[PDB]
């Protein structure tokens, strides 16, 4: 059975031409295929970039055909997209494919002219108000790092129950945004210590954000 | 462009018991030679799509029995007679009779169950990002179902728009509910031109709507 691998950048910047790579095992190229390459959009809709044949022909999606060039190599049976001119439109997974048959498990592609930024972390405190013998929430928000992704633990690992952390939005400024929350007693917030863990790689931060709740007197 | 429409855009179901999802074509997938270029597609989060059906009604090597997809011209089906929880995830339809070769959006199969009210919770900007000249606001829907859930924001009783931001968990593996965040992105000046602010949310659960506020700078 065939085999795929995508390899690719991961990043590249506005107007410049991506260059993907597809390897091919278990079967030869030079066989009776349709080498397709597909993408998926943030926000889940996939789309068609076109094929390249046994014999070397092509056939493009006519919305990219302008800017799209498939490729091969037959004797390491690998095949290539360039898509040039790109645009932050063309963030998306890359996968290749045999026919639709058999996927890869795609690469992910980001275009964008933003720097390598790390997250500022702000506490979102629990509320002074909350429900006596209740429940409190609590989090961190996790703003304006660039690229994807961040990792989000509580309290070193150690605290997992009721935990929620949002996928990130991208927002105008092209940077990204996630909260992460929890839900605890009421009664554990001023007893309990509450740690968020954020790690960013590509900017090498870490940080470590003591989440409290807001001073409520007026002269303090 | 042969457009692909599936519906509905998300199925409760219930393990044990039968499925059913649409996919239809703007216009017939018959091809000039006969054959009927339409396939059905399994998608699990972070996964690549697997092939389950192709050309309408055939079965892929190693797809279960219970599989089985039906139709013709521009109207498909395809079928779970007991759905188990491997199932779940999202399903695509494709068509390559016409070029360009063209995707359906996609149907989400959920686990149904009852009915959870979401709780709500408003948290202001801190200091911290004050300081920096931006906040942020944010609204959290902890663990409710059905996902169908709507978000206002209201700054001095005046509703917001264009100004907010949404994401969404996937259904919890445990109890099967959603938790939603919204988030109103102001200027530190525009914050401070205000003072009340809310989120009012409604829901199924909800005999009228939630709301949660608070007044900057208290506390």
């Amino acid at each position: 059975e065939v085999q795929l691998q995508e390899s690719g950048p991961g990043l590249v910047k506005p107007s410049q031409t991506l260059s993907l790579t597809c390897a091919v095992s278990g079967s030869s190229i030079t066989y009776g295929y349709h080498w397709n390459w597909i993408r998926q959009f943030p926000g889940n809709k996939l789309e068609w970039i076109g094929y390249i044949s046994y014999d070397g022909s092509v056939l493009y999606n006519p919305s990219l055909e302008n800017r799209v060039t498939i490729t091969r190599d037959t004797s390491k049976n690998q095949f290539f997209l360039k898509l040039s001119s790109v645009t932050a439109e063309d963030t998306a997974k890359y996968y290749c494919a045999s026919g639709f048959d058999h996927w890869g498990q795609g690469t992910t592609l980001t275009v964008s002219s933003a720097s390598t930024k790390g997250p500022s972390v702000f506490p979102l405190a629990p509320s002074s108000k909350s429900t006596s013998g209740g429940t409190a929430a609590l989090g961190c928000l996790v703003k304006d790092y660039f690229p994807e992704p961040v990792t989000v633990s509580w309290n070193s690992g150690a605290l997992t129950s009721g935990v929620h952390t949002f996928p990130a939005v991208l927002q105008s400024s092209g940077l990204y945004s996630l909260s992460s929350v929890v839900t605890v007693p009421s009664s554990s917030l001023g007893t309990q210590t509450y740690i968020c863990n954020v790690n960013h790689k590509p900017s090498n931060t870490k940080v470590d954000k003591k989440v409290e709740p807001k001073s409520c007197d007026k002269t303090h | 462009d042969v457009v692909m429409t599936q519906s509905p855009l998300s199925l409760p179901v219930t393990l044990g018991e039968p499925a059913s999802i649409s996919c239809r074509s703007s216009q017939s997938l018959v091809h000039s030679y006969g054959d009927t270029y339409l396939h059905w597609y399994l998608q699990k989060p972070g996964q690549s799509p697997k092939l389950l059906i192709y050309k309408v009604s055939n079965r892929f090597s190693g797809v279960p029995d219970r599989f089985s997809g039906s139709g013709s011209g521009t109207d498909f089906t395809l079928k779970i007679s007991r759905v188990e929880t491997e199932d779940l995830g999202v399903y695509y339809c494709s068509q390559n009779t016409h070029v360009p070769y063209t995707f359906g959006g996609g149907t989400k199969l959920e686990i149904k169950r009852t009915v959870a009210a979401p709780s709500v919770f408003i948290f202001p900007p801190s200091d911290e990002q004050l300081k920096s000249g931006t906040a942020s606001v944010v609204c959290l829907l902890n663990n409710f179902y059905p996902r169908e859930a709507k978000v206002q924001w209201k700054v001095d009783n005046a509703l917001q728009s264009g100004n907010s931001q949404e994401s969404v968990t996937e259904q919890d593996s445990k109890d099967s509910t959603y938790s939603l965040s919204s988030t109103l992105t102001l200027s530190k000046a525009d914050y401070e031109k205000h003072k009340v602010y809310a989120c009012e949310v409604t829901h199924q659960g909800l005999s009228s709507p939630v709301t949660k506020s608070f007044n900057r700078g208290e506390c």
